[PDB]
């Protein structure tokens, strides 16, 4: 029904429905921000939100790649 | 066939540990109970307390029923899955068990009068669960895994006890600090005490009986009961009333 | 051929669960049923309280036709499925779950006027690999996968039980400290308790 | 240790004695349903 | 330190039967406990279990002969990490028996 | 007359079947990472994606060869 | 009723009732993590369990295996 | 139970073996939060936070070296 | 008594009554690794030990196979 | 008096090579985690590591070899 | 009675070669503690720091090339 | 003479190539470690150290491609 | 030891025996006490008749 959705995808799709709502947070203080540049509180803010959505990206990939890993090395067994 | 399963248990713990350790002139250090190495600052000890009661009850009875010609091998199989729901119940983590059965029955009548049969049964709970905390086991009971083959004959109409297992335990112990574990007023804080008691009941009855006259009321005549009762009733809708005419009667 | 499923289920949890630590002056520590301190001066207890009530009900009925010529042996097979939207509707898949049915049948007609069917019956619920929503379970009833095997006989359009099963359980715990649990006023404060009830009906 | 014994006479009470006393006296009974007994008569009565 | 400790458990098998039909019963089960401390978060369990087969013969003595195997025990286990378990569930032996009674 | 369809052939379709349309998921998510190379959402679900894909072909290739080993192998015993 | 299991069967149940629990640890230290990546105290956890996963799962199939080819060695002289 | 393996046991001897650092830097950070001018202070968490680096490095680098220990042996078994 | 045994019998009986344990050695190395799957000085003793059991039962099989072969050319010849 | 074959003889020719190393990295890990920032820990730690590491593989790549040279001498019986 | 392998020896060359800077080195910041402001002692501690800082880098760089050849040849081995 | 095989020949043609680098590679060291600071030093070794790298990985390398012809070949015989 | 012993008609006691002896060649003695507190004795073997 829903498209069709594998282990990767539903393990990948777990981090986008952990952080809720990171993904608008980011573009939201990323305009607010860029209305006016030389404001202290706003590129306090930013730092803190692009450092949490970098280290979010990252760590997703990374365990993409070793759950696929661990599939293969089964997989060549068979024969 | 009947299957009843009964469970109690009775579980205390309570006391206290102990240990720590002293560092004097930075020249001689001390250390009580400990399995390590120490920070020599000194003058550092932890009890640890622990207090806790519990009691468990639990029932469970199942009966199958099976319907068989004279020398016809039959056979009966059913599983089931149950799940219970945990706080945080929004969050998708549903506990779950599985329990099964199966019958295998050839029949002969005897001509006292009596009814003789071969039997297989296999029933119980699936080996392999994965509950990580207690919740699923103080919700969902286990059961064993259990498995009988016999003949055996029963007077016609009588009942009759095929298997059945019983346990029971029962277990104490004590630990305390040698010298101080007898002191007049404070000796019960150096001291740690457990207690267990379990019993188990599991038991298979078997109760054949001969089959002469169909069901009355009539399935449908009971059916109909059911699902107006129950509100489940639709066939109030002028478009299936349509075709339902074909099927619900001639 | 008719098949029914009855399903009743009430369940309860109440009470409450304590732990804690203590700290005298770094002099000495103590921990209440935790294996590490806070470092803290008898201050940060922790209690943990539930209260939950549930019933639930769940009714299905399902009825295949057949026709055959007599001694022609036939067979019938369906397989369908049904979906649960969920709320919190902004993105939530689409649970589901599949029920199916196959009926082969052999007539033979008696002398008497009655009829004898050889037969072999399969119906159920496809088992849930590992792990579902819990709203899931609350809207689609879960069934049995079952399988009778069995030659009947039966007076005129009269109808027979072929087989049939029931269970019936009940569930009940109570956790609480060895001397607080056993106050006239507060116990209430220092137990713990739940109930479970179940009972099911499948025919045919 | 080991304990054999001749078996000449079935149970009493019946099954379906026992068992409806366990189930009333843990009140895991059922059969006070109005719904369920349009089945259970069934099994129970025949 | 000092530590004292005390066990106790009985089984009581029963099976049904016929002259000269040979038989068999067996099961196992598991039993679980909970374990305080680490937040009460630990559980341990244990899995005990009991097979028996028989063949039963009438002498016109009236006694019975029986053919006998039986085997029972908890499964050997590597794996154990804590005290209190240990404290809780009994360990029993692995055992072996086949001969014949009258 | 129906294409003729033999017993590895229904092993093999079982897999196609089996996914609904991953067939086409990886084709409209390799048109839209082109159309924008530099967006880490698009990327994100390209990597899930083809790898799901190549897991699939992988496991689909080595089970028929492994019904083709007994086949052969019962085959050689008629002499 | 219950599952016939082969010798193969037996050699892998060992694996699976040897990690006790890991197969449950390593969802719920995913789960958390994903709630929140950006502790290190989640993350030292969660790379423990993921590595422990992947040896066991390696180890069982490897084992599998060489079981297999002995006994069609075996096999093959009976001709 | 707690089930451990192998890098697992490795792992917590540095829980085990940094006795208090965890809370130690908290605290500090939750102090020096409130006044963060005091020098006393700051001269206090500098040194906190260089310890709390230095062992989330020395762990994972650890962890990571035995994994591919075991690896390459369990490799070999074909 | 004892069972009637023959000279293939007592070829195929020699090897066993050679590996005194090793059919012992190679179940409980495998319960000592399966319990803590993930421990070098384990596996590398498992190594071994799978090693030996491989080139022990694939001997064995192939010397009673040319005994079969010599026996059977013989008796071909009393015609 | 148990048995052990030609495999075990080679494997436990490195066994009795390596006399302590088994012990010296265990202890030297302790002692690291005592202190995870000590240069002279650390500098000891990373040779007693590495040392392992070559140990483990040379050992398992070598029983790999004789394996196969012992099967291909058995597959010509047939 | 102590093991030592290949790398052992190429990390102790280094130890015994700066004969002392070790001790130097402590006693050099012992003083200093006791009066940071004389140029003097601050002036030997910069110089000190230095040397240590060098020795303690070629060591462990020297240790990891030579732990890198040797794995590549073993691997050969298969 | 010891018997000497052709894979021997081959892997002692490098070890003969390079006359003296198997010791200028060591007194290298034996200098370095006495001042690691003097850059006249560490710019020599840096080289030696390299040459020694390239040396025995294409030593191993060719070693093992003429392992694989030869087995290539005896596997015919059959 | 394997024995297998025949009477003499003398009264005498002829054996047919083998004999093996000794400590496994497992050499722990990398540290000096293990040498100083654990007797090493020779691997031996024998086989003979004697009455």
């Amino acid at each position: 029904a829903t498209p069709w959705s594998g282990y990767l995808d539903d393990v990948s799709a777990k981090f986008d429905t952990g952080v809720d709502n990171l993904q608008t947070q980011v573009t939201e203080a990323l305009d607010k921000l860029a209305a006016k540049p030389s404001d202290p509180a706003l590129l306090a803010a930013y730092q803190s939100k692009l450092s949490e959505y970098n280290l979010y990206r990252n760590a997703q990939s990374n365990t993409v790649k070793v759950f696929k890993d661990i599939d293969a090395a089964i997989i060549q067994n068979f024969r | 066939l009947w299957i009843v399963d009964l469970n109690k248990s009775d579980l205390e713990r309570l006391g206290t540990s102990w240990s720590g350790s002293i560092t004097i002139g930075d020249k001689l250090g001390v250390s009580l109970n400990q399995s390590s190495i120490s920070t020599l600052d000194g003058s550092r000890f932890i009890a640890a307390v622990n207090a806790l009661e519990e009691k468990k009850q639990a029932t469970v009875v199942s009966r199958p029923v099976l319907l068989t010609q004279e020398n016809v091998p039959a056979i009966f199989d059913n599983n089931r899955t149950f799940y219970t729901k945990l706080i945080g119940e929004r969050n998708v983590a549903l506990e779950h068990v599985t329990y099964g059965t199966m019958i295998r029955v050839l029949p002969r009548f005897s001509a006292d009068g009596q009814i003789e049969m071969s039997l297989d049964i296999e029933d119980g709970n699936d080996k392999t669960p994965q509950s990580d905390t207690t919740t699923s086991v103080d919700a969902l009971p286990e059961v064993g895994r259990t498995l009988i083959s016999t003949i055996a004959r029963v007077p016609h109409g009588k009942s009759l006890l095929v298997g059945g297992y019983t346990r029971d335990a029962n277990t104490d112990t004590v630990q305390s600090i040698p010298f101080l574990g007898k002191l007049p007023l404070i000796g019960s804080l150096f001291r740690y005490s457990s207690k267990n008691k379990s019993n188990v009941v599991r038991v298979f009855m078997i109760e054949p009986k001969e089959i002469v006259d169909p069901l009355t009321p009539d399935a449908s005549e009971s059916v109909n009961n059911i699902l107006k009762q129950s509100g489940a009733w639709s066939g109030d809708d002028k478009l299936q009333k349509w075709v339902r005419v074909y099927l619900d009667r001639g």
